[PDB]
Formats: structure tokens, C-alpha cells, sequence
């Protein structure tokens, strides 16, 4: 549990953006790139793994669950790939629901910044902050704290 | 360009 | 002390490197940007915060200290923005061993990455990952959890 | 190319 996180990848303004949730804590981290290619998401995965102790990832898609450069940095930084069948029919909704309030805090922000990427970072703020009460980003460093001791 | 990222 | 950060510009190969170092843990995050700007920084500030619980930046050197694009991502995000003078002259000597150490290892995967900047994702991973005993990762979170309870 | 970031 502490180092399970799932992918998600949703589209604003002609790009995509991508996000990883670690799903103990609802805690995430996200990106904005062109489009979403196995090299962008290994790129991804591989940052995502040096800053938490990441043990599985539920791939978004099954090109990225098939794309040989996304198992490749998998392999490197120590991940189990898996697939992101949702055998949790509750996954499906809370993924949907996140991508909304996303969009909503980005819609929220979108005129204090000129470029996608300074508000897509502006709404990861906002939600890792968010209490709703602890927040996701209180949660995930005392999930994996107990971990640890 | 008084944004955040764009102070001009 | 748990919400203490140090920045950190470091060079190779004509590219600069980006660094934040959580000075309690030594734990750290990094970029590679074409050239050190208020913009580059603010941005690079902007997701750590969003990350990590950031209460202030002892800046790397006085133009990102300046500059008023770098106070509007503090202001923005919360961060106390500090100069990086070394009071304490051992900051000086652990920033410079820690650069050469994320340079040793840079060369040591350099040739597994066709970009450098996934040899310095590499590079985080492993300083991050590296128990010395607990590693930096480790200690972090549980500097941060300490505090949070 | 044989790399990580390009398997080719
Ligand atoms: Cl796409
Ligand atoms: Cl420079």
C-alpha cells in the first residue's frame, strides 16, 4: 500500500497532461508534454521514483503497460509495471472525479499564468495543500513514515 | 505580460 | 528545520543543473535547464513546493535572491525567500562535496542515457536511494512526519 | 540507439 500509485493522463488546451496519484494518500505529481509517448512517460516514472519510494505502478493504458522503453525505466528504477484494469469498479470514478476538480483548479488559475505547465503546477499545489482535516500531502509522508518504522 | 511566469 | 531547503547551480556538458537539497535530510531534487534564469528558478520552485512542504529557500546566489519573478513564485507559494550566505562556512564544503559526488555518479550512468537529463534523474535516484544506516528518502519523510504529528 | 532513452 504505502508504495503503490496508479497513472492518469487527461487533455486541456490541445496537450496532454500527465499525472501519477500515489492512491493511499490521493497525493499526486503531473506534467504537461506534447503528447503522451512511452519515452515521455518512462522520463516521467523515472523522476516520480527518485523523489518517493515507488514500488508498483497501474499503467494508464495498455500502450504504456506494452511500451517496452516505459518497462525498461521500470526495470531501471525498481517498479513492478502493472495494468490498471480497474478489478475496483470505485477506480474508475475516482480517477473521472480527480481529472475534474484538475480541470476546475486549472480553470481556477489559468489567467494568473501565460503557459499550461505554470498552472498545471499551480493545481498540483492546490490539491496536495488541500485539507479535507489533514491533507493528501500530510497523508502520504505519515503512510509512508509508519512504513518506514 | 502580468502573469506569474510572465511578470511583464 | 523540517521545511528548510538550499538551492544549489551547478555545470556540465555547457548545461546547467538545478538542485534543491532539504538541508536536515540531504535529500534532493534537480533539473537540467539550458541556462539559470528567474524564470527557470521560480518555475523549478514552484513544483518543489507543490511536492514538499517548503517553508523557506535559502537561494544558490544573489540574481535569483533579486529577482522579482523568483519572489512572485515565494509569495505565490508560501516560501520565505532567504539569501544562502554560509554563516555556517560548513555549508560551503557539504554543497561543494555533494556536486561532486552528483557528478561522480553522473559519469558512472552517463553512458546508460542518451540525454543528461536522464543521467541527473539517474543521479537523484541513487543519492536519494543510497543508505549511508537510513538514506536521505528515509529521512525526509521521517523529519517531516515527526513534525506533522 | 542502445540508451535507456532510446532503446533503438
Ligand atoms: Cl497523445
Ligand atoms: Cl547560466
Amino acid at each position: 500500500s504505502p508504495g503503490i500509485w496508479q497513472l492518469d493522463c487527461t487533455h486541456l488546451e490541445g496537450k496532454v497532461i500527465l499525472v501519477a496519484v500515489h492512491v493511499a494518500s490521493g497525493y499526486i505529481e503531473a506534467e504537461v508534454i506534447p503528447a503522451e509517448t512511452g519515452q515521455e512517460t518512462a522520463y516521467f516514472l523515472l523522476k516520480l521514483a527518485g523523489r518517493w519510494p515507488v514500488k508498483t505502478v497501474h499503467t494508464d493504458n495498455g500502450s504504456n503497460f506494452t511500451s517496452t522503453t516505459v518497462k525498461a525505466a521500470c526495470w531501471w528504477a525498481g517498479i513492478k509495471q502493472e495494468d490498471g484494469i480497474p478489478y475496483n469498479p470505485q477506480s474508475q470514478g475516482v480517477i473521472e472525479s480527480m481529472n475534474k476538480e484538475l480541470k476546475k483548479i486549472i480553470g481556477q488559475v489559468r489567467d494568473q499564468a501565460e503557459h499550461l505547465k505554470t498552472a498545471v503546477q499551480m493545481a498540483v499545489f492546490i490539491h496536495n495543500h488541500k485539507r479535507k482535516g489533514y491533507s493528501a500531502g500530510e497523508r502520504i509522508v505519515d503512510i509512508i513514515a509508519t512504513d518506514i518504522q | 505580460a502580468r502573469k506569474i511566469d510572465n511578470l511583464d
